[PDB]
């Protein structure tokens, strides 16, 4: 989902 | 928390990838992401955790609790608030662990979710990574100061060893980095062979501080490495020889 | 200023 906090 | 479900396969694995880095997932699943972001300052660290909904359907009853060792709580203090019980589908939740090292620590805290999703009951354990090199800091010093140190730490106990086959390619660039990123500094021609890679640190605790010393050796001809740790604590040469081990 | 030992 677009709207979260990514860990790349 | 009940009956607890046995760590995730892939946990060992995911845990590893966490000691010289801060940022990541540490699990997912067609239900749940879970992600992690963490600082480290001293004997003190914060942790944000990201509990992600993959799906069209709440979680309810959303439990995420932290289970540590009854020495482990001794050695390391986390505090938390935790998250809102139901979970949105498509939503992503998160809380916020405060960390203080109170004094050197082995074991790692396990977080255990669990909650339900429709009819089911849901149930997932994996180890949470806060390890001990997260206050470990670097210390530049020359060369003559290093071996003074060195020579210093002579008694049996206090060196730990490890040989092992390389899990990546001996990339010279990417090793001196990892050393970096696990809190040491590289101190530049200390060993004599160009080949070798030479660190120290400190282990900040909220009640002592231990000076920590590392040589690694590789044979790139035979894909191996030697790892030497000597620290003036046994428990802490063996846990951060374990943990950088397993880096390479 | 030595190392005693070495891997390699």
């Amino acid at each position: 989902p677009k709207g979260w906090v990514t860990f790349e | 928390p009940g009956i607890l479900a046995p760590l995730a396969p892939g946990s060992e694995d995911n845990f590893a990838r966490f000691v010289c880095k801060n940022n990541g997932v540490l699990f997912e699943n067609q239900l749940l992401q879970i992600g992690l972001k963490s600082e480290f300052r001293q004997n003190l660290g914060r942790m944000f955790i990201f509990y992600g909904n993959k799906t069209s359907t709440q979680f309810l009853n959303f439990t995420p609790t932290l289970i540590c060792a009854d020495d482990l709580q001794t050695n390391l203090n986390l505090q938390t608030k935790p998250v809102d019980p139901t979970v949105d589908g498509g939503a992503q939740v998160q809380q916020v662990i405060n960390i203080e090292c109170i004094s050197d620590f082995t074991e790692a805290p396990v977080l255990n979710i669990q909650f339900r999703y429709g009819g089911t009951f849901q149930n997932v354990s994996v180890k949470l990574p806060i390890t001990l090199n997260k206050f470990f800091q670097p210390t530049e010093m020359a060369s003559q100061d290093f071996f003074q140190r060195w020579k210093q730490l002579s008694n049996p106990q206090q060196e730990v060893q490890n040989i092992f086959k390389a899990k990546h390619p001996m990339d010279t660039e990417i090793t001196k980095a990892k050393i970096i990123g696990f809190g040491s500094a590289l101190l530049e021609e200390v060993d004599p062979n160009p080949a070798n890679f030479v660190g120290a640190g400190i282990i900040h605790t909220k009640t002592t501080q231990i000076g920590c010393l590392l040589r690694l050796e590789p044979n790139l001809q035979a894909q191996m490495y030697r790892l030497t740790l000597r620290t003036s604590k046994d428990t802490v040469s063996q846990r951060l020889c374990e943990l950088l081990s397993e880096q390479f | 200023d030595g190392f005693k030992d070495s891997f390699d």
